[PDB]
């Protein structure tokens, strides 16, 4: 029972790592995403201001 | 005019340039995202001894 | 020792499904981002085609 238990645990905390690292990964591309959308955003901004 | 025009057309190349980056980090989200589904199943495989 | 088995199962089996769901919606919300990504390509080469 203690093996089936350790293995458990062993695979659910090493998995649950994977979740937390890859999850900041989607994180970190959203971050850095969202950068890109501002700068989007602002090129929009600048290019209407030169239609002017 | 023309001045004007070619500001708009590299912004046009900066905005496209950014597209594809843009691009490439919502298909390495959704490839990231995919990845959180199958270490999930992974976590049932772990439990499928039990109920 | 079979509550807290139990409870911790249904933890990480009630657990798992919220990864698997969440990551879900955020998978649905990058394939309905691509679409606006794509559109707004087009805009840019139908655009640039218009400053021609």
């Amino acid at each position: 029972m203690q093996g089936e238990l350790m293995r458990t645990v062993g695979d659910v905390r090493n998995g649950a790592n994977a979740i937390y690292s890859g999850a900041s990964e989607i994180a970190t591309g959203n971050n850095d995403l969202s950068s890109r959308t501002e700068q989007q955003a602002a090129s929009l901004e600048e290019t209407a201001a030169s239609m002017e | 005019q023309s001045r004007g025009i070619d500001q708009v057309g590299l912004a046009v190349a900066e905005m496209d340039r950014v597209t594809q980056q843009n691009a490439a980090l919502v298909e390495e989200s959704a490839a990231a995202a995919a990845a959180l589904e199958e270490q999930a199943s992974r976590l049932t495989e772990a439990v499928a001894v039990f109920r």
